């Protein structure tokens, strides 16, 4: 599981 | 006549400067797609403030574990993320705010504060749910805590959920547990170190009286007086506006070295007497810095 | 209504950009 960051 | 010891004393209203709990601070609500969840919200650093899981192969920083194992094995952290956002050092938090002119040049403990703000659960664009920190002091690094639950140690449970509490542990000496709202002015308001030759007083008529009742524990040293008054301080949790203790509570500790006695209350000082015996400690305060010197009160 | 552990997520905001 890896997790990405949205703007 | 009117008390010089104002001012200076300002810090130690802790009520007002910190104005949560302390030992487990849940003083806010927040929203995350719909749901509300229980948050820090203390305005001061915690410092010394750790937490432990019992029975444990690993500490409360390492990231949380993911899936059907999230909450039953890993630590309290927050996991891996591209690009990585914890932990991080103080010098990589300082280049990422680069072009924000409000953050960039923050002190350490307030712009790991804001870095771990800055995090929205689930991108929910509605959300003001805002994760807490713990500062380690001595590698300079940030790391943003996934789990802002501090105590889970109810008799009943203690594969399954693990069990944690909150503790000032010898290993936790460089760490400070940083909410959502720590203050870019901590250093001026809120308590650090510890004052030698010092016992908090009560000013009444122009003088400063002893703290008239107080709750004696046995410390063998310092640590182990802050260790207690921590154990006993302000409290969102009923130990094992709904139970939040708004900073009220045992948070003050005149510790006697020589008697080895912690002298627990809980009223605001408002004062200090010079007693080469005493120790004036906090449950904020870290658990070993001493400030060497009585203060000059004008 | 309240919840005692926050889920898991998968993904993540940033409020950095105001």
């Amino acid at each position: 599981e890896f997790l990405p960051l949205f703007s | 006549m009117g008390n010089p010891w104002t001012e200076y004393m300002a810090k130690y209203d802790i009520e007002e400067v910190h104005g949560s709990g302390i030992r487990v601070d849940l003083g806010e609500d927040a929203e995350v797609a719909g749901t509300q969840y229980r948050l820090p919200s203390g305005k001061c650093p915690v410092f010394g403030k750790g937490i432990i899981i019992e029975n444990s192969k690993t500490t409360f920083l390492t990231p949380v574990a993911t899936g059907n194992q999230y909450l039953k094995d890993g630590g309290f952290a927050f996991p891996p993320t591209e690009p990585l956002m914890s932990p991080m050092t103080l010098d990589e938090m300082r280049h990422f705010y680069k072009d924000n002119k409000y953050v960039k040049n923050l002190d350490e403990l307030t712009l790991c504060s804001r870095h771990a703000g800055n995090m929205i659960p689930d991108n929910d664009k509605n959300s003001n749910y805002k994760y807490p920190a713990v500062y380690d002091d001595k590698d300079k690094k940030c790391h943003i805590l996934y789990i802002a639950a501090q105590e889970n140690n109810g008799p009943r449970y203690c594969n399954s959920m693990f069990c944690f509490r909150p503790a000032k542990d010898i290993s936790f000496q460089n760490y400070v547990y940083l909410s959502k709202n720590v203050v870019d002015n901590w250093e001026k308001v809120c308590p650090r170190k510890n004052l030698q030759n010092a016992k908090f007083g009560l000013w009444v008529d122009g003088n400063c009286e002893d703290i008239p009742h107080v709750n004696e524990f046995p410390a063998i040293d310092l640590f182990e007086c802050n260790k207690l008054v921590f154990e006993l301080s302000a409290s969102d949790q009923p130990k094992q506006d709904r139970y939040k203790s708004h900073g009220k509570g045992y948070n003050w500790g005149n510790y006697n070295t020589e008697t080895q006695k912690c002298e627990i209350f809980n009223v605001k000082p408002t004062c200090l007497i010079n007693d080469k015996s005493y120790i004036a400690t906090t449950a904020l305060s870290h658990p070993i810095e001493v400030e060497n010197n009585f203060p000059s009160v004008p």
